[PDB]
């Protein structure tokens, strides 16, 4: 029971902005607490509650509710703030972890970056005549591939998987593999390497010929 | 304070029994209420009910005991687990580096504290040969990119294992390099990719390069770049 | 010694149920409205009202 | 403003002057700073910090 | 209701049966799924 | 029919109080207690299933509970019964105990969990047994007369007393669904799974393996698992599979209501 | 959490309530005339028992 | 006995030397044993049966079992208007107090 | 005497209408068999047969 529900599911602020979460709860009489992920990177506690609070991180953070739902505030966000942000309360009686909000400092925003390269050419025996993608840089997120094969519009054999973000920009990423035999990379030349993100809906395209 | 420190990663075959390493310290010099979290790439956080706070009792959590099956030491600081028999789908980071996490049922409770995290190292179900960084495109033949300011990139796929070294034209860009995406794929195989983000003005003085480094293959990458909406290339 | 027998709620979410009259030897049956019950690894309809 | 001593010399009550690992480099003497005086309201973080230790692992 | 005879039977193996426990169905309680019923206890066990 | 136990499995309920004081979700929930039995005895009805285990066999050193998801074993040993004072127990098959049992204004059962927990489920409940006879005597002399009176028969017979079996409903569990940013996805540990979400979504339905629902925000997300192969008894205290009822079948339960001397 | 008593079977008289009881664990029954002087009286009641009001 | 804070564990006077002992094995009993429902330092809470003694003890590293008894009548007071002994499925919520579980300052 | 029935069809009670350890094959068969069914004077035998099913692991 329980069901540690934290309302936000996800956000976007700018720099200088404060953020609130919260989270709902049928009881709580013991103390749930918070912790955060950067992609990639090790959490640390931001605050306890229930009645009493501590916190770890030198004070920008602060924490309360009673009645109902339970909540976290960071004060002026700014640097490397960009996680996802979790509460929860422990083992017991079964009763699970919290589901977690995304939040961030907002990019110098821009369209869809594309990766377009050729693969390799001597060797197309090992599979090289596969189509290789990586995406950056767009905002906010739906940025499903879409793929052209001479001119020809191909969504199949997709080598899909999910990258981490841009790192010092901190946007979106994701890569993928149209996953192709042989001849065809050698009786012909082209290839289209597209985005049908919600930002834009009709993609961003990215092409290639064989003959650079 | 307390402080946590485990193994980096450790690479293990399915339906093996591994052990998986953990030291505490920090302000303690012996155990205090030490235990698990693990989370497979994708999903949201799980604390690993084999270990909630195991120093003289090994746990479980509701749930487990599948092939999740795993006993865990109380011994001074050294709260390793044993993880049996296990398989793919538990590839995950096992946080050891947690706090205090007070249980119930079983009757009685812990104090909030200074708390502790940190690294969760990576269970890596694998059975991939080696294999070197940038053999599928890089390194064989060629490249063009087809546009944009910055819009300058290398790449390394088909892979095995970590860590791959990377620098572009002999180091010297690194104050604009950024150090960009990898993953590891459902064939057990590794990719990844790097970017310089100096604007045309500044990188069309260069006839440029870029290259990598992988020891469990002894292979070295280099290519030649060349843009097409760089200041050189209008 | 009389038996009082009852079988599982029917809970629906998202609407409205009826009763579903019929003759037992004291039968009763009542919709309760609003609620919003927990199972044991979460809440079992998934809108609140 | 609230303060603490070590007997004699009087200092702000965040720690004593023997630092911490404090039961560890004045054992049992540590203590004697809680004796003297203890109804300053301070007093808790003098505790805090003379209970608390400093081994080679800590680096927050 | 919860004298004796509140249940009634014309043979032990008889099908039929009147009852007039005065059971009513109560709310159930928020968060949970029980069914909560306010009813005159057995005036059998009573009489006993 | 005994090796009706194959086909039906425990689960965990709704109890009142876990012996701390607070309600919870209870391996041990007690359904019903029964005291028709002028000797005393006392028959009680749990959400464990004992004298079984997983591998479905009878088995009487061993009980199953309902580890959320997976039926899983614990030793018989440990089970306990309680009221104002120990029980003996003297009668344990499928979901059914028979207990002898001391004066008290309450009923507590309970068992040790396979990793070393105790659980257990406390109910009110007046125990009082009705004296036989013209004497309030505790506990039977060595000398005396023998008047009538009546038994839970310590017998795991075909009893003509039966009960009625249902499926499961849909188990809910927010475990079963991770937000990738911008997508949520339903994955599946080996059970098929029923999903639902309002973000656009117009292919709500059935999954057997790992799916991704586009755009979806895990708040307007639902998932349960949903082909369930065994039964349960259709409790209170569990909500029932559709407005219908369901396709049923019976177990009879042990330990039929005898009339003997004491 | 603490218990509600069932209600009670009642049925009426000229000027009476007549309330039949079910206590599960002793119980209080209170009442009090609406008036000027509310004459208030009340009992534990313990066991199944018949009150005339 | 080395100050670490094993929740598994208690340490006694052995004439002058703390010594330990196991925690599963400490007890708390009025007329019939209590859950205990939190413990730490000095400190146990406990929920109880109504009984006019009380004891605590625990099971000795040398396997001896020590407990200690003092005269307590407990009964605890009502809450509400019925002399209830274990909260139902049903029923309504009213105000009262406790020792939260929490070990907090 | 008196037997059971399946759909469109009606057969005696003492041997399943699916092949013998009918519920380790099909689980979902009282999904089928047991709507309105429960009513048959024969379903106990039914019920004996489904699951206790003498498989081809034991003998007679």
């Amino acid at each position: 029971e329980i069901v540690l529900t934290q309302s936000p599911g996800t956000l976007s602020l700018s720099p200088g902005e404060r953020a609130t979460l919260s989270c709902r709860a049928s009881q709580s009489n013991n103390y749930l607490a918070w912790y955060q992920q950067k992609p990639g990177q090790a959490p640390r506690l931001l605050i306890y509650g229930a009645s009493i609070r501590a916190t770890g991180i030198p004070d920008r953070f602060s924490g309360s509710g009673s009645g109902t739902d339970f909540t976290l505030t960071i004060s002026r966000l700014a640097p490397e703030d960009f996680a996802v942000y979790y509460c929860q309360q422990y083992g017991s009686s079964p009763l699970t972890f919290g589901p977690g909000t995304k939040v961030d400092i907002k990019r110098t925003v821009a369209a869809p970056s594309v990766f377009i390269f050729p693969p390799s050419d001597e060797q197309l025996k090992s599979g090289t005549a596969s189509v290789v993608c990586l995406l950056n840089n767009f905002y906010p997120r739906e940025a499903k591939v879409q793929w052209k094969v001479d001119n020809a519009l191909q969504s199949g054999n997709s080598q899909e998987s999910v990258t981490e973000q841009d790192s010092k920009d901190s946007t979106y990423s994701l890569s993928s593999t149209l996953t192709l035999s042989k001849a065809d990379y050698e009786k012909h030349k082209v290839y289209a390497c597209e985005v049908t993100h919600q930002g834009l809906s009709s993609p961003v395209t990215k092409s290639f010929n064989r003959g650079e | 304070e307390v402080q946590l420190v485990q193994s980096g990663a450790e690479v293990k075959k399915p339906g093996s029994s591994v052990k998986v390493s953990c030291k505490a310290f920090g302000g303690t010099f012996s155990s205090y209420a030490i235990t698990w979290v693990r989370q497979a790439p994708g999903q949201g956080l799980e604390w690993m009910g084999g270990i909630i706070p195991i120093l003289g009792t090994t746990d479980y959590a509701q749930k487990f005991q599948g092939r999740v099956t795993i006993t865990a030491d109380k011994s001074t600081s050294t709260a390793y687990m044993e993880l049996s028999s296990l398989r793919s789908e538990d590839t995950a980071v096992y946080y050891c580096a947690r706090d205090p996490p007070t249980h119930g049922g079983d009757f009685n409770y812990y104090y909030y504290g200074v708390a502790v995290w940190g690294q969760g190292t990576t269970v890596t179900v694998s059975s991939a040969s080696t294999k070197g960084p940038s053999v599928f495109p890089l390194a064989p033949s060629s490249k063009s990119t087809s546009g944009g300011t910055a819009a300058l990139g290398c790449l390394v796929k088909d892979y095995f294992p970590e860590p791959v070294t990377v620098s572009w034209n002999s180091g010297a860009l690194t104050s604009g390099v950024h150090t960009f995406p990898a993953v590891l794929q459902s064939s057990g195989l590794y990719s990844l990719s790097s970017v310089v983000t100096v604007p045309s003005s500044s990188l069309g003085t260069q006839t440029y390069i870029c290259n990598v480094n992988h020891k469990p293959s002894n292979t070295k990458v280099d290519k030649k770049v060349e843009p097409k909406s760089c200041d050189k290339t209008h | 010694e009389y038996k009082t027998v009852i079988p599982s709620p029917y809970v629906k979410c998202c609407g409205t149920a009826e009763c579903k009259d019929k003759s037992l030897p004291d039968y009763s049956c009542k919709v309760f409205t609003g609620v919003y019950p927990f199972m044991w690894g979460g809440a079992y309809c998934f809108c609140d009202t | 403003p609230v303060m603490c001593l070590l007997a004699n010399t009087t200092f702000p009550c965040s720690q004593p002057p023997c630092t911490p690992c404090c039961y560890e480099k004045e054992p049992e003497e540590t203590l004697r700073m809680l004796e003297d005086n203890v109804m300053r309201p301070g007093y808790y973080q003098l505790l805090q910090a003379s209970l608390t230790c400093s081994p080679h692992r800590q680096r927050r | 209701p919860g004298q004796f005879g509140d249940i009634q039977s014309r043979t032990p193996e008889s099908e039929d049966v009147y009852a007039n426990t005065q059971l009513v169905l109560q709310r159930p309680s928020a968060g949970t799924v029980h069914v909560p019923y306010s009813q005159a206890p057995s005036g059998f066990k009573y009489w006993l | 029919n005994f090796n009706v136990y194959k086909a039906i499995r425990p689960y965990l309920a709704h109890c009142p109080d876990c012996g701390e004081g607070h309600s919870c979700h209870s391996p041990v929930a007690l359904e019903r207690i029964r005291n028709e039995a002028t000797d005393g005895t006392l028959k009680i009805q749990v959400s464990l299933q004992i004298g079984i285990k997983t591998d479905d066999s009878h088995d009487w050193t061993k009980l199953r509970y309902m580890d959320n998801h997976m039926p899983a074993d614990a030793e018989r040993a440990r089970l306990f019964v309680r009221t104002s004072a120990p029980c003996t127990i003297t009668g344990t098959m499928g979901h059914f105990i028979l207990a002898r049992c001391p004066k008290g204004e309450t009923l507590t059962v309970g068992f040790t969990d396979g990793r070393k927990i105790s659980h257990s489920c406390t109910h009110p409940f007046h125990h009082d047994p009705p004296v036989i006879g013209r004497e309030k005597f505790h506990s039977r002399p060595q000398h005396g007369r023998e008047l009538p009176c009546s038994t839970y028969a310590q017998s795991t017979a075909a009893t003509a007393e039966e009960i009625e079996v249902h499926m499961p409903p849909d188990t809910p569990d927010r475990t079963l669904m991770s937000q990738q940013s911008g997508n949520v996805k339903i994955t599946v540990n080996s059970q098929t799974v029923r999903y639902k979400c309002n973000c656009g979504d117009s292919n709500e339905g059935l999954t057997t393996t790992d799916k991704v629902i586009n755009n979806c925000k895990v708040d307007q997300c639902h998932a349960a698992v949903t082909n369930h192969k065994k039964w349960q008894y259709n409790s209170p205290l569990v909500p029932r599979n559709a407005e219908l009822g369901d396709r049923k079948g019976k177990v009879h339960i042990p330990f039929p209501l005898a009339n003997v001397t004491c | 959490r603490v218990p509600k008593a069932r209600n009670p079977t009642v049925t009426y008289g000229k000027n009476q309530v007549i309330m039949l009881l079910y206590p599960d664990h002793p119980t209080l029954l209170s009442y009090r005339n609406m008036g000027e002087e509310p004459n208030y009286q009340e009992e534990w009641v313990t066991h199944k028992k018949e009150i005339r009001l």
